[PDB]
């Protein structure tokens, strides 16, 4: 019997805890004594300040304490983020207010004063009472008007932003040399995230001043590195709880201002301090995205094949760096060739500041406002040279051939180097098997007295090591049960079940008796976390070598247990058969069996000095094709997608079941960035989306009564397993593949350059038939 | 300056409390009768996890002051479960990952329960999407949800 | 240079915890939808049962839930003892409740029935509406009458014990080649430590999926009877407010608030009431000691011999029985004994169960043996002092593996009295002595007495015990050990340890302990155990992490070198020309590939461990008592406690330890015993009745003797402490209330009691 | 059963609660007023940890019903210290190592407490002994408790 789990559907084993209820998530927690936080958050743009009025704040009761920034500008050291740094040059600053600062402010719903009540109905109620007088400043807001800087948000100026640039070889050759030179700008929206639970965290203090426990939600649990340094009072002593998370798609990743002044008015208090954020605070204060200008330019031949390809990119980080750091930009400008022949490139971002909500990283950041200007340009050139856009693509893709193609662009830091390492395959029999699988064709034929088609292809900067390590451990026990410590992070997407397959494989043990724990850094006092479609061949790596350290911590403890050497039947039950078939000693019981015997019965090998585990210089990169079709109601500005269907290759699906989620509810998150959602703000600076009346989230009806999955595990990377990153793969090409299908079925131009496609401007077909 | 004595049946459980007017129903059904279950995602009837069961109509937890729930049965995402097996939409969401994170899972089963617990009526992919259509999800989206909202009326009715 | 930490006088760490009260107790700790629990306890000493269900508890609104034996026999069974030797008859029998009777009852105190309310109020409500139906039974309350017959606890065929002897030489030739034999038998008090903390327990349950928070390292018991493993622990770190090894491990209590906690996913609160401490937990000290004792003319020791019964109260806690495995050991202690024939019996009646009070079996033994010394000091009329000073040690033949069945304490191997000179310390030790013995001018002042104490203190323990050192950015060191802080200072004698080894003042080290998610394994702190075993971690941990440096921090700047000056606090290189800080080094190392610390004990070949440390302490008590004939008071004049221990890490708080211990065993000489009624129920059970030494009575005066002799073969060689100070305080004032009448050393049953000295004018007749 | 309305100042801090009557001013004082400082040992006036200042008079929170206690300064332990500073009873209990658990601490000290703060007497070790004779201390033997109490009213009046 040589059960195997890996690849198999088995239901979640998260899913219990969040049906019945006895999960526990950070609003959910209480604690005697309680302090409640409530934040005045700013009402201008952009304005320095006189505050001093809390007075009647104060003297209101069941109030104990009002937050102003003289407090934490102390000591209080201003939110840093962590390596990734060169530096280049310099950081400071953003990060944001950092936390509350006597002076300026940089965007609607900047924190400026925390009061602290007994109750939070209270705590809001003295949150009015204070008063503070601005003086208004000019409000900067075009990307491309902020480095064309007059108006400086920062007096020290203190350059908006930092300069990225990537260059391969001979591009002036490539260009000068080329028929058709196409040049046009795009622009994205700016949205993010905006998960179901909004930002909570609860800090207890040990007043014997030892320690400090925080059932925050901090997206690396394992960055109290940052308030540990902040607060100078590191580094255990800040000990992590866990908590389970209410989706976060890296908008909630890192540290806020919230965290360190809880932090920090716990401490010195010795008082148990709970925060619950608004949804509108969420609006304006968790972190923002998608935000960018694409000047983009091509060069072709007579063929249609790539030469060169490129122009400048203005990121719009709002007012501030958030953990935010050029990791994104830096990634962006390393990948809008996506999977394609580009023999050159000139990449030169401009991260940039304006007054709106600090920028970090939703789902797939910076690769969804790219791959949509890489395929809304080469949408756009198969109109000159004149043939499909299906045929273009085909042929200059990535031949391979080439592999491992190292590129092709820069010069490449992705986010280091050298890369692209794609020495994974067949970048073509997807897009070709994609479409024999099986329409595409079949609905391009239309009699399309309704409406028309779309394509487009996505390459992922997806595992993004992260660089060496990552944390793992397996033990085995006297009752039944197996126990998995992590570096992982279980926002939602299924760890805490793939994890346990692996180890379930390797240990011949049912994924039920397997429990995960991740994210408590008293038991797990390193970890790196959860971002960038990673945690599987990472943490999951770490799992299988732990599972695999026991196995010979076991099978070896087992042969001194009995007498027979290491060589019987073949040896799982998981327990152990010498011989074929006299007797057996099970995985347990040689586990209950090392007691206090002089030793220990369990396994954490991950890692030492040159770490464990060991996931260095190149990742893989998985590319996906989505296909849409779409009908649109002219006399109003209505549509409804009549079909979709993503299909992604990634080697090693460790959980089909799973996976289908990551795929379906991604696709729609992008469906959502391409028809929905929208940050605006008034031309004067106040935030306009800032309930869910305004911004709009998908819902049930409106949505494709299916994605079709198209996902196949041709070529195994080689980190074994030969699995890839997954949980982006839906988003990605979701916006051009859309933008495509509407100009398709108007039909002008090709020629949409604005998400989303409101359905105002999709009636310039009164205009077709005027 | 005013307190109000609640008596309301939760999930069976009666319970005698006096509540400042103010406090909403949902903030109430989770201090003090920790019942974490209700959780609250948007502020304004939007989100959907809100839902509890109100004298057997879903509504928002969210947009009724605790003290408007006088004399009156409430059940929440709690109630389902009966002696550890999982009431059957519970089981048919986990048979067709119908969820990932959690949150928007109380506003879904909830929603669905009174209709489940009447003989009518069937729920098809069609009739099923504007059945939950009241909830919102950043995370499956539906697809896995109108699945499997639809295989618990089956195993419900037309059962072998 | 530098100075040194070790052996100096350090405020202590936990200080200021406890001055401020920052400090949280089980008691203190409160979470939200708490249950209280209250305990319905047993009425009748012994009985069999026809519980009701209450009904009239369960209806009393506010009442969530009532446990009774119904739910907690099916399971977990009965508690489980220890490690691990003593598996040589095979008990159960006890342990204790266990967990809840709804067949016999054992004592009055015995957990019945645990009601669940919202406040602790309404739960003592509820519990009294509870009604339970018993058959009394014939009470048992004396030892003797235990063993022969005809009552019986565990009415299967048990059934009243383990018998445990101890003997070699030949014990007889030596009783046939001798002139004078001596023969008495001596009964001992019943106390416990009676802290001032009573006992709490608060349980967390993360009901999902998951663990259970417990706050008051044997979680490996309650895991094994719930079935929770693997840990899935958590135990989390409280300060303790006294122990005395009195609070031991596992209660009735502590699986019952696990076990609910567990099955509703509530929150769960216990705390006790000292009315229940003082018929709950564990008591000891009650020992009979029958005692024959040969000899020379010359007056030397030939062998000792006789029988000892340990009244265990109900059932086996911890120890199990290993109290009683000790005392059958070391009724000897420091002397020349060339045989003996040691044979205990562990028995059972209708009280409270024993535990491990403060050197448990040493008070109790250490009496009998300086009582039939000072007798044939009578019999003989030789001196009863110089027969100690003919007649202890062999100065020149060490080490000396002692004569009987020996070591085997509790076992395995070997042992001996290695530990330097007995004697120049009884000698050296006589700072004032004969001088306080130029009495009466002719008066009312009478008393002068002796008491010797060696210790197993050590008890390996063993073999093993954790401990870890993490240097990191902001200048301080956090140190984790197995140990346990109970009052003691284990978190600055530690300090000390680490702080000398790692060349940084103590007020930057801080100490983390009992908190198992961290710490995964450890010890705790026992017979007098942690500083040698937990300090040999610490100094190991603190070993490894200035070889992590001192080669590692070689490389961070130039050279090797290796170099001339070690630390300083960093490492001034080649010169005095500069250098890179410790803390420095620490900074940087953190994502660079590899982690900044050490917790170098240890590895699946152990670590640290000190392996059956032997490590005899030893001393004298000196009393000077006055007695009032008629009333029969007593003003203790003079005391004075000797000790020979290692090399002392702290003067300060040792002094703390000798001098606390004494006040204890001073308690137990004169003021304390747990009194019972026919029937077996307990009188002394609030505070008036029994006292509890207070500050007018005990002596202004304790003087501190200590003495830095040979020192062991365990680094830095120490010994065990925190228990000596008792040892003798039983002996020295019943002797030096003998001599304080006189009519010659005839009293045998502790306490003394001031009716007991009416002995006044019978002294007239 | 109803509840009685309580008003006290604790620690200069003024309070407003509604209580039942039943309940003794020591658990009150724990809960829900976190004060934690205050040690229950004994439950009959003895172990001393007990011991608080009652409008200026040292009793034993213990033997008193909070709800008697209304309209009255009480002081704890917590009252000591003032801006991060040891009050001197509690530097030279330090000094001296006159606590080992930490039990008997708020209640030897707050009996020390008003002693100290007027301007008489002395404390010589045999009318120190009559001072704290009134609280119990398993571990230090007072010795080192009797010796730190002296110590502390040197440094107060013949201070150098
Ligand atoms: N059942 C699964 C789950 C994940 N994976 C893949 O294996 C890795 C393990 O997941 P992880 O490392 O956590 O991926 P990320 O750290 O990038 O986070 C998951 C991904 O997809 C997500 N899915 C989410 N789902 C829910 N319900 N809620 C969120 O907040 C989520 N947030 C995210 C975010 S953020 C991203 S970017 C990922 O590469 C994923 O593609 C898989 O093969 N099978
Ligand atoms: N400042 C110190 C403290 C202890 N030691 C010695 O070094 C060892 C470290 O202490 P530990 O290992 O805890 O010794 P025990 O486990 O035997 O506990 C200490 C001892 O003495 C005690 N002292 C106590 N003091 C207080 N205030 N409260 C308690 O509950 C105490 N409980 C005990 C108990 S139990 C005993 S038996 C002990 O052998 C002790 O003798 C020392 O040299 N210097
Ligand atoms: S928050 Fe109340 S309904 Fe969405
Ligand atoms: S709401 Fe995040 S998983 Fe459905
Ligand atoms: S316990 Fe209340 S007075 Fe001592
Ligand atoms: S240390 Fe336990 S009472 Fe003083
Ligand atoms: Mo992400
Ligand atoms: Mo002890």
């Amino acid at each position: 019997n040589r059960q195997a789990w890996i690849g198999q559907e088995v239901l979640r084993r998260e899913d219990r805890r969040l049906l019945t209820g006895t999960a526990t998530f950070a609003g959910d927690l209480g604690v005697p004594g309680q302090l409640h936080m409530r934040i005045v958050r700013s009402t201008q743009a952009h304005a320095r300040i006189v505050s001093i009025d809390a007075t009647e704040a104060e003297k209101t009761p069941g109030v104990r304490m009002v937050i102003t920034s003289e407090h934490t500008r102390h000591l209080g050291s201003v939110l840093l983020e962590e390596l990734g740094y060169h530096e280049i040059y310099e950081n400071i600053e953003d990060f944001s207010h950092p936390v509350l600062a006597v002076d300026k402010v940089l965007y609607v719903g900047q924190p400026v004063v925390a009061v602290l009540a007994v109750d939070p109905y209270l705590a809001e109620d003295a949150a009015e009472l204070v008063s503070i007088e601005y003086e208004p400043l000019p409000v900067l807001l075009d990307p491309e008007e902020a480095l064309t800087g007059k108006v400086e948000l920062f007096p020290g100026r203190g350059n908006e932003g930092a300069r990225i640039k990537k260059a391969y070889g001979d591009i002036d050759r490539a260009f000068a040399e080329a028929e058709h030179v196409i040049r046009h700008k795009y622009v994205t929206n700016r949205h993010s995230g905006v998960p179901m639970e909004p930002r909570a965290v609860v800090v207890q203090p040990d007043p014997a001043r030892d320690t400090l426990f925080i059932w925050g939600t901090v997206h690396v649990h394992d960055n109290r590195r940052i308030i540990a340094k902040m607060l100078n009072l590191p580094e255990v002593n800040v000990r992590m709880k866990h908590v389970e998370i209410g989706g976060s798609f890296g908008v909630k990743g890192g540290v806020f201002p919230e965290n360190v002044v809880a932090a920090w008015a716990a401490r010195t208090l010795g008082v148990p301090i709970k925060w619950t954020e608004d949804r509108v605070e969420h609006m304006t204060s968790t972190s923002h995205a998608r935000e960018m200008v694409h000047k983009l330019e091509l060069a072709l031949d007579a063929e249609g094949r790539i030469l060169g390809m490129k122009d400048e990119i203005f990121h719009n980080h709002g007012a501030y760096f958030r953990q935010a750091e050029p990791l994104v930009s830096d990634i962006t400008a390393g990948i809008v060739f996506g999977p394609y022949r580009v023999p050159a490139y000139d990449a030169t971002l401009h991260a940039v500041f304006t007054n709106k909500t600090p920028v970090g990283a939703y789902r797939a950041p910076g690769r969804y406002e790219s791959t949509f200007a890489r395929e809304r340009i080469f949408d756009l050139a198969c109109a000159e040279i004149g043939l499909s856009k299906t045929e273009f693509r085909r042929r200059n893709l990535l031949t391979a051939e080439d592999l491992p193609w190292t590129p092709g662009l820069d010069i490449v830091h992705e986010p280091y180097h050298f890369d692209s390492g794609d020495v994974v395959k067949h970048f073509n029999e997807a897009l070709e098997a994609a479409n024999f699988s099986e329409w595409l064709e079949e609905s391009k034929r239309l009699r399309a007295d309704g409406r028309k088609v779309g394509v487009g292809l996505g390459v992922l900067m997806d595992k993004a090591g992260l660089g060496l390590f990552e944390t793992g451990g397996v033990e085995v026990s006297r009752a039944g049960r197996v126990t998995v410590k992590t570096g992982g992070s279980s926002v939602g997407q299924g760890i805490e079940t793939v994890l346990a397959q692996i180890v379930a494989e390797e240990l011949q043990i049912a994924p039920e008796n397997i429990d995960i724990v991740h994210s408590d850094t008293e038991l797990i006092p390193d970890g790196v976390g959860s971002w960038s479609s990673r945690s599987t061949v990472l943490a999951g790596g770490a799992a299988r070598k732990a599972a695999l350290a026991v196995v010979e911590k076991a099978r070896r403890l087992a042969s001194e247990m009995l007498e027979a050497d290491p060589d019987d039947l073949e040896l799982t039950a998981g327990s152990f058969k010498v011989k074929g078939t006299d007797q057996q000693i099970s995985l347990y019981e040689i586990a209950a069996a090392r007691d206090p015997f002089t030793a220990r019965a369990d396994n954490d090998e991950p890692g030492l000095a040159a770490d464990a585990v060991y996931m260095n210089n190149a990742m893989n990169y998985p590319y996906g094709v989505t296909l849409v079709q779409i009908e649109l109601d002219p006399d109003t500005g209505g549509h409804r997608i009549l079909r979709f269907s993503t299909s992604t290759e990634a080697g090693r699906v460790i959980n089909p079941l799973t996976t289908r989620g990551q795929i379906i509810g991604a696709a729609v998150q992008g469906i959502g960035g391409a028809l929905y959602e929208e940050f605006l703000y008034e031309e004067d600076g106040q935030p306009i989306t800032t309930s869910f009346m305004d911004y709009l989230l998908p819902s049930a009806q409106e949505m494709p009564n299916v994605d079709c999955f198209v996902t196949e595990d041709a070529k195994s990377p080689d980190n074994p397993f030969g699995a890839k990153g997954l949980g982006e793969i839906g988003i990605i090409a979701a916006g051009a593949a859309i933008a495509s299908a509407i100009d398709d079925a108007i039909a002008d131009g090709v020629h949409t350059d604005r998400l989303p496609v409101t359905p105002e401007q999709i009636f310039s077909r009164c205009q077709g038939l005027n | 300056m005013n307190a109000f004595r609640l008596t309301v049946e939760v999930n069976g459980v009666t319970h005698a409390t006096d509540v400042e007017p103010r406090r909403l129903l949902a903030d109430f059904l989770r201090d003090d009768l920790h019942l974490r279950g209700t959780r609250v995602g948007c502020e304004h009837g939007v989100c959907g996890s809100c839902t509890v069961i109100l004298d057997g109509q879903p509504v928002r937890s969210c947009t009724v002051l605790a003290v408007q729930a006088n004399n009156s049965r409430i059940e929440t995402v709690e109630s389902l479960q009966k002696d550890g097996q999982l009431h059957p939409l519970q089981r048919s969401f986990s048979k067709c990952h119908a969820l990932q994170c959690g949150f928007c899972t109380s506003g879904f089963l909830m929603t669905l329960k009174p209709l489940y617990d009447d003989e009518d009526v069937t729920l098809d992919a069609t009739s099923a999407r504007e059945a939950i259509s009241g909830n919102l999800c950043r995370c499956t989206g539906y697809q896995q949800i109108v699945e499997a909202t639809v295989d618990a009326f089956h195993c419900r009715d037309h059962n072998d």
